[PDB]
């Protein structure tokens, strides 16, 4: 009767780790709010270079709490899977 | 007289010359005579013979006269050096004429290959495999297409899209992994693949979650081909695109086998991918009104994900959506193939008929910028399936739309779905400030990876580091304002005082 139903229905989603309140996970503040080092004006004033980082694992942080969890240790802390860097970018 | 023909006489008095030793000259004689001829007929004059000559052989292709020039300047002192001089100097300037003008680069890539071919079989035949040559040859190619910053890079995948995609025209595999190893040749000499890795991801994800592809083992050599001589990490993204599509089919087989034992009712048959967010491009979401009978398969679905898969989130990119819509017309019985904006849109006209812009942007939910488009087919383009009143090639804000009537179409499953495939100048934008907008990190990072391998470093023998490492140029007033940065938040400091030398820092 109707003029156009719906055969097949390609859909698309994109996951990515659940992280209670999608902190900041170094900083556990928020994913997409300043920082820390950012936060606080100490000595370091770059606050507009503060974005996520995603790692291979999949994880992201902020490219700020994280580029300094890699000069001691290097692996995705939450992951084991040593980190790599693949993507910049809210 | 002109060159070909001077060039001529010239191998001719040396053949008489010659020929003149053996019989009434005294075989001493030779040696002298002949470097007199020589130093006469072209020692004397090749800078004048080349500087007007060489040129209209070229752009003209004049083989044989090619050859007979390279052999005989060969023979003289710096004959064989000027020649290059010239050669070259004439590969950049037609060269660069290819790429500059923005209004060209339709033509941009083709040109650029097809210039190559001839540059190439030149030095084959013409100038036997001379290397002092190809080394040449190569080294100002890419002298000249790195004078336009970054559009070749994009161009060239722009180009390997068209190659990939549905088409007759690539109907072979032993010549499409040639002119796929062709293109790869020239891109070497591209500055800011980082640019090429941009737009080619970007029109991969469109390719393999929008209509099919050339060949799958076909879409596979292009990888295997990138990740070699480029970088493993260079094709670590899209080497994970493809991966997430084989996980979507695992995935997909278990929820239909699981499905199966519910007696099912669902009318719909829904396939889903699920996309890594780290690996594929960003896709910004749409709010948009979805029927009842369709939240409810997501829904269904997102549960059956969810778990079995413990410690995720989805989230729904009704972007990069399509369906396939039966439809009842009069004369036929055809099912479309369209993207979800245009499903939703559509289906307004089962239970109405003759809708406005307004009443339709209240409905489902689109965005005006979207919308536009996604309405500018359905009727403008080919003006088939849907009619506008105030009929003209946009869209405005009454403009009405009539189901229509029409459709001595011979086919059955058109493909509206085109609108999907098209990147908009928004976009392309977009898709080029996340990478100029992409290169500070890349370089900060980048940086602070070198300064821990050798805790003490000069700053020019660093600039030189990054010129290996990157897989782009680096302004040095870019530069400059990193190591500012990293000095200021404690990575790095000058020592020693003199500020060309690094030390680490931990
Ligand atoms: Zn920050
Ligand atoms: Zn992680
Ligand atoms: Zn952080």
């Amino acid at each position: 009767k109707k003029r156009f139903e719906v055969k097949k229905w390609n859909a698309v989603a994109l996951w990515a780790w659940d992280i209670v309140v999608d902190n900041c996970a170094i900083c556990r503040n928020h994913i997409m709010d300043l920082c820390i080092e950012c936060q606080a004006n100490q000595a370091s004033a770059t606050s507009e270079e503060c974005t996520v980082a995603w790692g291979v694992c999949n994880h992201a942080f902020h490219f700020h709490c994280i580029s300094r969890w890699l000069k001691t240790r290097q692996v995705c802390p939450l992951d084991n899977r040593e980190w790599e860097f693949q993507k910049y970018g809210h | 007289r002109e060159v070909p023909e001077y060039l001529n006489h010239v191998s001719k008095r040396l053949e008489e010359e010659g020929d003149r030793v053996i019989t009434y000259l005294d075989h001493s004689t030779q040696k002298p005579l002949i470097a007199c001829v020589e130093k006469q007929l072209l020692g004397e004059h090749l800078t004048a013979i080349l500087q007007k000559g060489l040129d209209h052989l070229l752009d003209e292709n004049r083989v044989p006269d090619l050859a007979q020039m390279y052999q005989l300047f060969s023979r003289v002192r710096g004959g064989q050096q000027a020649l290059l001089q010239h050669w070259s100097e004439y590969i950049k300037t037609f060269g660069t004429a290819i790429v500059i003008n923005p209004e060209k680069d339709k033509d941009m890539v083709q040109d650029l290959l097809d210039f190559k071919d001839k540059v190439d079989h030149v030095i084959e035949v013409c100038f036997q495999k001379n290397e002092r040559f190809v080394n040449l040859m190569k080294e100002s190619f890419e002298t000249f297409i790195n004078k336009r910053p970054n559009k070749p890079a994009e161009l060239i995948a722009k180009h390997v899209d068209s190659k990939l995609r549905a088409g007759n025209k690539e109907a072979t595999d032993e010549e499409l992994e040639r002119t796929l190893d062709k293109i790869m040749i020239l891109f070497r000499f591209i500055h800011g693949k980082d640019v090429f890795e941009a737009f080619y991801k970007k029109d991969l994800a469109k390719r393999l979650l929008v209509g099919k592809s050339a060949s799958v083992d076909a879409e596979k050599s292009m990888l295997s081909k990138l990740k070699h001589e480029c970088g493993a990490a260079f094709t670590s993204k899209l080497e994970g695109m493809f991966k997430d599509m084989e996980l979507s089919k695992d995935i997909m087989v278990h929820f239909k086998q699981h499905m199966q034992n519910q007696s099912d009712s669902g009318p719909i048959d829904l396939t889903v991918n699920i996309l890594t967010m780290g690996y594929w491009p960003t896709y910004t979401p749409m709010e948009v009104h979805l029927t009842p009978e369709m939240i409810k398969l997501q829904e269904v679905f997102k549960a059956f994900y969810l778990g079995k898969h413990s410690g995720r989130k989805l989230q729904w990119q009704t972007t990069l959506g399509h369906a396939v819509l039966k439809a009842e017309f009069k004369e036929g019985k055809k099912e479309f193939q369209v993207s979800l904006f245009q499903t939703l849109v559509l289906l307004m006209f089962n239970e109405g008929d003759g809708f406005s812009f307004e009443e339709i942007k209240m409905a489902t939910g689109i965005e005006d910028s979207e919308l536009r488009r996604t309405l500018q087919s359905l009727a403008c383009g080919k003006a088939r399936v849907l009619i506008k009143s105030p009929k003209g090639k946009e869209v405005e804000d009454g403009d009405k739309f009539i189901f229509n009537g029409e459709f001595k179409h011979k086919l059955f499953r058109i493909k509206i779905n085109q609108i999907q495939m098209k990147e908009t100048v928004e976009e392309q934008v977009s898709t080029t400030e996340r990478v100029f907008q992409d290169r500070q990190y890349q370089i900060d990072a980048a940086i602070v990876r070198i300064m821990k391998m050798r805790k003490t470093l000069g700053h020019n023998l660093l600039v030189s580091e990054l010129y290996n490492q990157l897989k782009f140029p680096v302004k040095p007033g870019d530069l400059k304002k990193r190591i500012e940065s990293l000095i200021d938040r404690d990575y790095m400091e000058r020592d020693k005082d003199n500020p060309n030398q690094y030390h680490y820092v931990a």
